[PDB]
């Protein structure tokens, strides 16, 4: 969903990338200095939080 | 592609800076030219003087 969610807002000029742990997966979600306001925006819709 | 983005982020200020800075390389040596030729300009009053005061002197004298 997170995904979905930063890929319409953020276009492709945005990188997740993830690494497990077991369970699930700590991402992180590196873009753009000033597509900072953008990009949280997109993980507040979906619901997930820094 | 996202390195894309990164090129334009430092192309734009390494212009707007070097642009800058060739207008106060210009700007210093604009007010060099009119120093230097203001420098002459109040030398050459000053010889004129002297010489309209001399030669008055010269006449008076003699």
């Amino acid at each position: 969903l997170v995904e979905e969610a930063l890929r319409k807002a953020l276009e492709d000029r945005y990188l997740l990338a993830h690494e497990a742990y077991a369970g699930g997966v700590p991402a992180l979600v590196v873009v753009h200095r000033k597509e900072v306001d953008q990009a949280k925006a997109a993980l507040s819709r979906a619901g997930v939080a820094e | 592609k996202l390195e894309a983005i990164l090129s334009q982020e430092v192309e734009a200020e390494i212009q707007a800076l070097l642009q800058e800075a060739e207008a106060k390389a210009e700007a210093v040596k604009r007010e060099a030219e009119e120093k230097a030729k203001a420098l002459l300009q109040a030398r050459e009053r000053a010889l004129e003087a002297q010489y309209r005061a001399a030669l008055r002197r010269a006449e008076s004298a003699g």
